[PDB]
């Protein structure tokens, strides 16, 4: 590079708007860290929800078996079809897109639906549960690590 | 003289001259002639000759070129932040900021010497020009409010409309100023 | 921009005494206004919270009102007015740089009544 | 969606319409993961911790071309009732996406 | 001029100077006076009158000064991951120092020159705070390591003793010092 004045007020302003930049980043960061801190508290609270919730299902279905019997189950299990309502879908989160899932399965799905086998009726509504809080602490999750990815690209 | 404008007889020349027309070897590289930097360059005669513009050429054109002025302002703004991030990092408004600096770069201020109709333009048509830019501007921010994406934008058929009419004649301009904009007010109409 | 024998001419018996403290305000006020203005470019407004909301807007009023003043003959009494009614803008309690006497006296007004003419 | 688990709660699964295998070895299990992995159908593979505490370690080099599929670790069956505070989880995610350790 | 402490003048100046004060603008702006940055600071008579300081004011003065300095550079090494997150997600040892050295900072380091008892500090005065402010610190790590009320420290009436001794007369120092000193024993030993 020819050494001119020109050259060096150019070089100068090149300097100065490095900087800014190096601030401008700073800030940035900093914002993806308070934003990645809510995440990981929410994240925290939907796990914890999510085991609470596993747990009575996996209770339940238990009692199922103890009383309605393995071939009642098994005959109930067979006629309910596996799941169906299934949707996928994607979202932006500061410039990433990332894929969120989707679960709509109702008791009009189901086969023979009545509940004379009362237990496994329990067993399917705990498991409903179950898997609410599953797809939930899925999309918080994986939010959480994008978050985390996007922090370390910054720095 | 020598290399550049530190030389002592540009020095001398800026201190005694109402106008400045910078050229830049960058642009003239790429072959974007006249090649003015329109960052290094000024005037001082705007304002003596604003009565002139208001009842000559039309009566808001003041405003128009204030408004030109202000977009090719806040585009040289955001051309920092492209170099430290890209331009993939930029909110829906600015990348279209973005992209009208672009297109008046290209359009408005570009302009081949050699061409049989380009070689002259007028007064009028250079304020049509400037009119259907600025309204297009418009209707882009609008539908942005409306959650049209910027990429479907671009698509518009209207975007090749505006950049061939360097090219239309002088006496041909004004039907095709009027197609211009009825168009321009029939693509946003029917996009949300 | 910078005014070294400011602090000896300003004060009580000449001008208003409320003069130093606006001015560190303003000048606190008007620095975070334009770093969350740079910032906004990036982030998006959205991600913003209320109070850089508030700083930005500050920011923009301050501008088009305090320094685009045009061809007019501004008292001082005229351009304190404008600079405690662009405070208002801001919270009470966020002035961290003025006395609560000075708050408690001044602030409050309505911008409105410059907006009409500035 | 698809779940890794005890032989168990595979009749529930069935039951609740999730996709359940019964199997209680690393090898089988992720033989079994990446097979779900390379098979169309549903995404989300769910992982019981007794067969593959990092369910994203074994898909590494297949999570090195796509991420759209989705794998999430949880207690099994026997975990699940004896229970342990999942606090201890959040600071091994945290610790590993910002490889800093805070916040006990 | 240019803030280049690479220009000849200062650099001709630093090859000769015995001690030197560096000042900062950063500083200044928080209005933190007097400005002096402790990290680009240096002295090196320091060793040659370590005698007359214990012959003259204490025994135990140049240990303390080299703790003071040490619990100094420890808070300095820790910006970067305050850098990162809050200053309170810390552990609460981190924050421990952290607040020490606040304290250090804001009561010790400040002397104001437009005032009329912040303008002027004597040695022994000087070396009671830095004894005072030693003895806390050390006191607060043992109640850390005890297991118990790592907040309440931070609340304790010895933060009226240690922030007191900044405007304590000469003559009336030594009972001060003494107070201050059962007081620390008291709270500290029997709280909890």
């Amino acid at each position: 590079v020819s050494p001119t004045r020109m050259n060096l007020l150019q070089r100068r302003g090149q300097l100065r708007l490095a900087q800014k930049g190096v601030d401008l980043l700073k800030k940035k960061r900093d914002a993806l860290v308070a934003e990645f801190f809510g995440l990981v508290r929410e994240a925290m609270e939907a796990r914890k929800a999510l085991d609470q919730a596993a747990k009575e299902a996996y209770a339940a279905l238990l009692l199922a078996q103890a009383f309605d019997g393995p071939e009642v189950v098994a005959g109930a299990a067979l006629g309910v079809p596996p799941l169906e309502g299934v949707e996928a879908e994607v979202e932006n989160v500061w410039g990433s897109k990332v894929p969120r899932l989707k679960a709509t399965f109702p008791d009009g799905a189901l086969l023979s639906p009545v509940g004379t086998p009362a237990y496994t009726l329990e067993a399917s509504r705990a498991f409903r549960r179950y898997a609410e809080a599953l797809i939930r602490v899925a999309n918080t999750e994986t939010r959480l690590k994008k978050i985390g990815e996007e922090i370390k690209k910054t720095t | 003289p020598g290399g550049d404008m530190s030389e002592p007889v540009t020095q001398s020349t800026l201190r005694i001259v109402g106008a400045f027309w910078r050229l830049d070897a960058s642009l003239a590289f790429r072959r974007h002639f006249p090649a003015i930097n329109w960052n290094g360059s000024y005037s001082l005669f705007t304002s003596a000759l604003d009565p002139w513009y208001r009842e000559n050429v039309a009566e808001d054109y003041p405003e128009l070129r204030d408004a030109i002025s202000e977009l090719l302002q806040r585009e040289a703004g955001l051309q920092e932040i492209v170099q430290l991030v890209g331009p993939d990092a930029l909110q829906d408004a600015e990348r279209l900021v973005i992209e009208v600096g672009r297109i008046i770069r290209e359009d408005f201020l570009q302009q081949n010497a050699y061409h049989e109709v380009d070689a002259y333009c007028s007064m009028k048509k250079a304020y049509g020009i400037m009119k259907m830019i600025l309204a297009f501007y418009k209707e882009a921010e609008a539908a942005i409010k409306r959650g049209v994406s910027i990429d479907e934008i671009l698509q518009l058929p209207v975007l090749e409309r505006i950049g061939r009419a360097r090219y239309v004649s002088e006496e041909e301009f004004p039907a095709y100023f009027e197609e211009a904009m009825k168009e321009i007010q029939g693509a946003f109409k029917a996009l949300a | 921009s910078l005014s070294r024998l400011m602090n000896n001419g300003v004060g009580k018996g000449k001008t208003r005494e409320d003069h130093k403290q606006v001015s560190d305000q303003l000048y606190s006020a008007y620095a975070n206004g334009v770093d969350i203005r740079k910032l906004v470019a990036i982030i998006g407004e959205d991600a913003l919270t209320e109070n850089d909301r508030r700083y930005l807007q500050f920011a923009d009023a301050f501008e088009r009102f305090f320094i685009n003043q045009g061809q007019q003959n501004r008292s001082i009494e005229e351009s304190l007015q404008i600079a405690w009614a662009l405070l208002s803008m801001l919270p009470q309690g966020e002035l961290k740089r003025i006395s609560k006497d000075h708050i408690g006296k001044y602030y409050g007004q309505k911008l409105e009544e410059i907006w009409g003419a500035p | 969606m698809a779940v890794i688990a005890d032989p168990e709660t595979a009749q529930g699964f069935r039951l609740a319409g999730l996709e359940g295998y019964g199997a209680s070895s690393a090898e089988e299990a992720q033989s079994l993961l990446e097979t779900l992995v390379e098979r169309g159908g549903y995404a989300l593979v769910a992982v019981d911790e007794a067969l593959l505490p990092d369910p994203e370690r074994a898909v590494e080099r297949l999570m090195r071309g796509r991420d759209l599929p989705v794998l999430l670790p949880i207690a099994g069956l026997k975990e699940a009732f004896q229970g342990h505070d999942v606090e201890g989880y959040m600071r091994e995610l945290v610790r590993k996406t910002i490889g800093f350790d805070i916040k006990l």
